[PDB]
């Protein structure tokens, strides 16, 4: 169980453990946690937006999408005691642009150029401010997210499945490589 | 005529005859007048207890609402007095909220809201009063009036109650922009002498002032003073 | 007399206020429907258009989900509420069942809806009519019909509003399984049903089409014109 | 008439008699018009608290503000169109909370419409006697212009104007309104020529007019009240023009 | 209760448990969190001949109308929060009444208050004044139970101030004698000392109500 | 719950009527907290629809708390809140139709 | 979890105010010359934050003028009093200068809301013993802009940088430091 990623100029990079989730045509919502609670959560999110969709005729952005999950979260949280769930969400606007949201399971909400979950956390996010730069392409982001798992697997630890990646841009959310 | 009983029953020409009623029985009470000068506003209205069996310190028609508010009224008593609690009340819950005194607009807006609501119901009444309130916020004064249906406007002088078509007339002739508050007071008592049907003493009438200092009500000598001075 | 409350009944068993309802969606502007083999088709007349009007806030056609869409004759204002109730019943059922959800799920939620108004003194009914139609799980299309009482049928073609009469009449007899073959012929066919009765040429025509496996589609100006003159040669012709 | 005493009851051919009452209750109003133009919109009024003794406070008396891209004007019951600006003031503040993105304009006037239509329907009430007026700015569509009717009905416009004499302003606009080729200063000047057509004074004076201009600037919204200065200088300018037309001829 | 039922006012209990599962989990990783502020400094008053004598140490001694006055110890903001609402209360009742209030008044009143919170607001009051009838001590605890009292001391030094007035107090005494009693029990505790004096000479009872400045 | 408070304050006013009635029954007899609860319900049976904020002046008369200020009138403006459900679910909901 | 530290100090017809940052916001503009500063739990921190911008514009909408700091130190404490039974983590502190009058104001408020006005200097965070002997050291009455900023940078820096707001009558002035 790990989440990490990237955004760059015109794209975000994200990578998941085999969790992802489809919320509109240019949003994804990444959530790991005990199961039976990421799974409604992420279902009440989804048709929370469709609904929205429906009544409008147009989409939710990713900001007031992370704005409207974040103070889900935090009502749910309150009632429930033993919840616990951590999340992030990419997107992407005809205005603004891409967008990396994090989010923690206090119900905190950051917008952060790269993130990472799950229990390899400290060493890779070091590593990311090290070698990233705001002009990072495509390739190259694939290369440190490599370099990322390479290093990480070598304390001993080991990766199961082989990381699955996604890209959003203006064209919409593609399937690469398991890489 | 078969929508002349009915509150929440429009006219084929879209009106609303129940609260023109109720202004005809705001039309119907004692005179009353308002004033506002260079540096205060003066409320004068005309007794209701005209005989000597009436204990002076018992009821007022001039009554403060904060230390620097306070109104006067022109139709049915009982339905002033529970307006007056609430308006006080209101005053209470801003001050305790925001640790400042209220202004007289705000004031205002509240009451007038209150009063709507009693007009879109059914199984009430109207309320048959309308009401003058004076104030004194960031060194001006203020003057505003308040109708059975909701609405308020702000006037520099105003007659309401009975014969007050004349007293407005009167009232546009004798009225000076840069004007002190005992000049201002000479004309009140003179619009109220215009139209009261009997001799004046300063037994049946009340005077109310405000200024820097605050709302203050007068007591019978200064009136007695007024009217031997004019 | 009897008709000036409307839980009363007539000495013959009749009440007359829902009735009088019915009144207003039969001065509502036209609309028709069409079911298809692999297509259904909507189509309303367009009434008064003024000069200075933007068309994108009058419109009688709206999408309820993924895989329904309606339209509606009578009273504008009444026809919100109902729409509006029936996109967050559809999301609620949704989230209830995985599956998405069918169409005569919802026209009986909306019926429902409409009959839960038509039970007390103290409100009134609503004075709209819908036309329901869309595409099931397994690929079925379907077609309905709601009435201001909370009654509901199933269809294979209808009209509601003015005219109702001679459209539903030139359909009786120009409905065929030959006219239903393709989709061109079915919106031909809707094109001349709505013809009947609407003048000024095709300028007042809006029509809506929606496919298997896909979203609703509001036909361009350019494309009714289009079909309106194909139509007109093969009369010619 | 036995089916006009409540607003629950239908006629034998389907009319609802004390809606119908209540939208004839707005024509003793003051005019109000709106007009929408290529890079702003506007918003010209008529005074009618018109008095020697009346006294000058608060920015305007029939235009308000709902929140930073948004205003309007109401033509009707005053004490209805205070709670009506009340309503729509709380429903902009809940949506910026929920969303963190300020509200659309035709998504504020639905909110409200339904409100509104909702009076209409269940007994015991009285419908609210108002019509309004929008103007707004939003990233989806641009600048927009709305109106609203006491049964809860809307609509958006190029140029409209409700109250008194609405259908001779409505008439007038249509017949000397271009589409697509408009500006602030063409917009304000048919905005002075329809109301001096309009109003039943034989001069108009700039005391009884007011005019609200929204517009964008460095990504920002400005809603403006205009001067009397200003207003003068119009309606100078707008009367030696048609001096001017009428001596060439 | 339900998304479609009406909202109401008054104090919140969201955050209940998410705190009470924070505390301990901070607890027992070892972080520390925000506390409120609190004073537990001396107070004191005496009932003298013809008014009331009220001492504090550095204000701390409230206002709650023209002839009553409080002090407090505790947590400050309830203790603000309590004057300031039976203050308001107070003022509405002289309006509507016209004359001055009672010491009586007020003691009922704020033990009511007090009892309906079953305690959990921490405020101990003490509370004079000067009536139609008389000068009035009360001394308030924070679970809603009274004395009436010649004198009452409250806070840290309360022991040496208790046994200072126990040494030195008499019946029927004048006001500088009663300030220098108030200031050395105060002194006998431990900054400077603060007093609030309250005369039935300075007080009329006759004319008509008028709301203070 | 939560709290030994949330109870207590959540029923207040429904408490207080129960000891009153209690108290008038033993001292006078049944016809007093009769006439008392029937001039409550016609007071309260009018009022604004439930998505818009009442004022509630009669029925706070005939409690008698028009001269007095609790924590509910400063704490959590119910006019200003923060959120509202749709109206006529709301009208729905009251008449029990839900 | 670390919390926080927020400053502020009074000059000569100037104010500033000071918060920590590592290499979330803490500082929330509420006007043209008026801002606010919180410490504690992040989650608290952003409600308490969004639900002060709700009052603030339907009180600048209502009553039709600019709100005073004092104003908005009773809004704040008003907040922060109810829910007094389970409260928020928070520890605001109010810097800005009057609207008409143009005067300094500083400010500093507990977890529920009990307000405490100063003179010269405020401190909030959980090193407040710590860092007021040196507020205390280093303050002297009548400071231009350019000594203040000097001397709060100074009294953060001795007790990883630091963010500055310098307000004046007619310029803002942010500056962005590190050690």
């Amino acid at each position: 169980e790990y989440l990490i990623g990237i955004q760059g100029p015109d794209y975000v990079l994200v990578a998941s453990d085999r969790k992802m989730f489809k919320m509109s045509e240019k949003i994804l919502l990444l959530c790991v946690g005990e199961a039976g609670d990421t799974v409604q959560f992420a279902e009440y999110i989804q048709k929370n937006v469709q609904l929205y969709k429906m009544r409008n005729g147009y989409e939710l952005s990713p900001t007031a999408a992370a704005n409207f999950t974040r103070r889900n979260l935090a009502d749910c949280l309150r009632s429930r005691t033993p919840y616990h769930v951590n999340l992030l969400l990419a997107g992407y606007d005809e205005h603004e642009g891409p967008a990396l949201y994090y989010m923690d399971y206090l119900a905190a909400l950051a917008k952060a150029p790269f993130a990472a979950h799950g229990y390899g956390a400290f060493l890779t996010l070091s590593i990311l401010d090290r070698y990233y730069t705001p002009t990072i392409s495509r390739e190259r982001a694939v290369e440190l997210l490599r370099k990322c798992l390479e290093e990480l697997q070598k304390r001993f630890i080991l990766n199961l499945p082989t990381f699955s990646v996604r890209i959003i841009d203006k064209n919409g959310i593609h399937d690469l490589d398991n890489i | 005529r078969g929508y002349s009983f009915s509150l929440t029953t429009f006219s084929p020409s879209g009106k609303l005859v129940q609260i023109e009623y109720a202004l005809a029985a705001v039309a119907g009470g004692a005179p009353s007048v308002g004033i506002k000068a260079a540096n205060g506003v003066v409320l004068a209205t005309e007794k209701k207890q005209k005989s000597i069996l009436y204990d002076e310190r018992s009821v007022h028609k001039v009554e403060p609402i904060t230390k620097h508010i306070g109104l006067v009224y022109s139709g049915m008593g009982p339905d002033y007095r529970v307006l007056v609690h609430r308006a006080r009340k209101l005053a209470q819950q801003y001050y305790l909220v925001y640790q400042e005194p209220i202004p007289t607009a705000q004031l205002v807006q509240r009451v007038a809201s209150v009063m709507q609501e009693y007009t879109q119901s059914g199984g009430v009444r109207p309320f048959g009063v309308s009401l003058l309130i004076c104030g004194w916020n960031e060194g001006r004064p203020y003057l505003f009036q308040s109708d059975p249906s909701g609405a308020y406007f702000a006037w520099k002088a105003t007659a309401m109650g009975k014969n007050y078509v004349n007293g407005k007339t009167f009232l546009e002739k004798r009225y000076n922009e840069d004007l002190e508050l005992e000049d201002a007071i000479h004309t009140a008592i003179l619009t109220l002498k215009e139209s009261f049907e009997g001799q004046m003493t300063e037994d049946n009438i009340e005077v109310g002032i405000c200024n820097e200092a605050g709302f203050r009500r007068l007591t019978p000598t200064e009136v007695k003073d007024y009217l031997a001075a004019i | 007399s009897y008709d000036r409350a409307i839980t009363v009944f007539s000495p013959d068993g009749h009440l007359f206020q829902v009735e009088y309802a019915q009144e207003a969606v039969k001065k509502g502007s036209t609309a028709v429907g069409v079911r298809g083999r692999d297509i259904v088709v909507l189509g309303v007349e367009k009434k008064s258009v003024a000069k200075l009007q933007d068309e994108r806030t009058v419109r009688k056609i709206c999408a309820l989900d993924d895989n329904v869409c309606m339209a509606f004759a009578g009273l504008t204002a009444d026809a919100r509420i109902v729409i509006n109730r029936a996109r967050v019943e559809c999301q609620s059922h949704r989230l209830t069942v995985e599956d998405p959800v069918t169409v005569e799920y919802i026209t009986r939620y909306i019926a429902s809806l409409k009959q839960r108004y038509t039970q007390s003194n103290g409100r009134r009914p609503f004075g709209i009519s819908a036309l329901i139609v869309g595409f099931d799980f397994d690929g079925t299309p379907r077609l309905y019909q709601t009435d201001p009482s909370g009654t509901y049928h199933a269809w294979k073609a209808n009209a509601i509003g003015r005219g109702a009469k001679s459209v539903r009449e030139f359909l009786e007899k120009n409905y065929t399984d030959e006219a239903i073959e393709t989709d061109d012929l079915t919106i031909k066919l809707v094109i001349k049903a709505l013809l009947e009765v609407v003048q000024s040429g095709g300028k007042n025509i809006e029509l809506a089409v929606m496919r298997r496996d896909q979203s609703l589609k509001i036909l361009n100006p350019e494309e009714i014109e289009k079909y309106v003159a194909e139509i007109e040669k093969e009369k010619e012709e | 008439r036995r089916y006009d005493s409540r607003t629950t009851i239908f006629s034998p051919e389907g009319r609802l008699y004390q809606v119908e009452y209540a939208m004839e209750a707005i024509g003793h109003a003051g005019t109000c018009l709106g007009i929408l133009a290529n890079d702003g919109v506007l918003l010209a009024a008529e005074r009618r608290n018109i008095h020697k003794l009346l006294d000058e406070v608060f920015f305007s008396e029939k235009i308000y503000k709902l929140n930073e891209d948004m205003a309007c004007s109401v033509a009707g019951i005053t004490s209805d169109a205070n709670v009506l600006t009340n309503e729509l003031r709380l429903i902009a503040q809940r949506y910026l909370l929920q969303y963190q993105e300020p509200i659309p304009c035709e998504q504020l006037v639905t909110a409200l419409c339904d409100i509104k239509q909702a009076y209409t329907q269940f007994g015991g009430k009285r419908p609210f006697g108002v019509s309004l007026l929008y103007i707004g700015w939003d990233k989806h569509y641009g600048f927009q212009l709305y109106q609203s009717d006491p049964s809860g009905n809307y609509g958006g416009w190029k140029a409209t104007c409700i109250g008194n004499n609405s259908a001779a302003a409505v008439s007038m606009l249509k017949q000397d309104y271009k589409e697509g080729e408009m500006t602030l200063k063409s917009a304000l000047a048919l905005a002075i020529k329809v109301l001096n057509k309009t109003m039943d004074v034989s001069k108009l004076s700039a005391e009884k007019v007011e005019i609200a201009t929204l517009t964008r600037e460095n990504g920002k919204t400005v809603i403006r009240v205009l001067k009397q200065k200003e207003v003068e200088q119009l309606i100078k300018k707008h009367e030696e023009e048609e001096a001017k037309a009428e001596r060439e001829k | 209760v339900s998304v479609y039922a009406p909202p109401v006012g008054g104090f919140s209990f969201d955050n209940c448990r998410r705190n009470a599962v924070l505390e301990a989990d901070f607890a027992k990783r070892g972080y520390k969190l925000p506390k409120v502020r609190k004073t537990g400094t001396t107070i004191a008053g005496v009932v003298y001949k013809d008014g009331i004598v009220l001492g504090a140490d550095t204000s701390k001694i409230h206002f709650i109308s023209p002839n009553i006055y409080c002090c407090g110890a505790g947590t400050a903001a309830d203790t603000d929060m309590t004057t300031q609402l039976i203050s308001s209360n107070l003022e509405l009742h002289s309006l509507s009444t016209g004359r001055l209030p009672r010491v009586v008044t007020a003691n009922r009143m704020l033990k009511q208050m007090l009892f309906r919170y079953q305690g959990y607001i921490g405020a101990a009051l003490v509370l004079g004044g000067v009536d139609v009838t008389g000068p009035h001590l009360y001394s308030i605890y924070p679970h809603g139970s009274t004395d009436k009292l010649p004198y009452v001391t409250m806070g840290s030094g309360s022991l040496a101030a208790m046994a200072v007035f126990e040494d030195k107090f008499r019946p029927d005494m004048e006001e500088e004698e009663a300030k220098n009693l108030v200031s050395e029990a105060i002194a006998a505790g431990i900054s400077n000392i603060d007093l609030c004096v309250i005369s039935k000479n300075k007080l009329d009872f006759l004319r008509p109500y008028t709301v203070p400045n | 719950p939560s709290h030994p408070l949330e109870l207590s304050e959540k029923n207040f006013q429904l408490n207080q009527d129960k000891m009153n009635f209690s108290t008038l029954r033993n001292i006078q007899g049944l016809f007093a907290p009769l006439k008392l609860q029937m001039e409550f319900k016609a007071v309260q049976q009018v009022q604004r629809l439930p998505f818009l904020s009442s004022s509630n002046l009669s029925l706070d008369v005939l409690r008698g708390n028009d001269e007095t200020i609790g924590f509910e009138d400063i704490l959590n403006d119910p006019s200003q809140s923060e959120v509202m459900g749709e109206p006529h679910l709301m009208v729905e909901y009251k008449l029990g139709l839900l | 979890y670390n919390g926080g530290a927020v400053m502020a100090m009074k000059g000569k017809n100037c104010v500033a105010i000071a918060a920590d940052r590592r290499f979330f916001q803490k500082i929330f503009p509420m006007g043209d010359r008026l801002y606010i500063g919180l410490a504690g739990l992040a989650t608290d921190v952003q409600t308490v934050a969004q639900r002060l911008k709700f009052r603030l514009n339907l009180y600048e909408l209502k009553e039709g003028r600019q709100i005073k700091p004092y104003t908005l130190m009773s809004m704040v404490a008003n907040l922060l009093y109810e829910k007094r039974f389970g409260p928020y983590y928070t520890e605001p502190v109010i810097a800005g200068l009057d609207p008409k009058t143009f005067k300094p104001f500083i400010c500093s408020l507990d977890l529920i809301g009990c307000p405490m006005v100063t003179d010269d200097f405020v401190v909030s965070g959980t090193c407040a013993e710590q860092m007021y002997g040196m507020c205390e050291s280093l303050w002297e009455p009548n400071m231009d802009p350019d000594h203040l900023f000097e001397t709060i940078s100074q009294a953060m820096l001795n007790a990883m940088g630091v963010i500055v707001h310098i307000i004046e009558k007619d310029k803002i002035t942010t500056r962005t430091l590190k050690a």
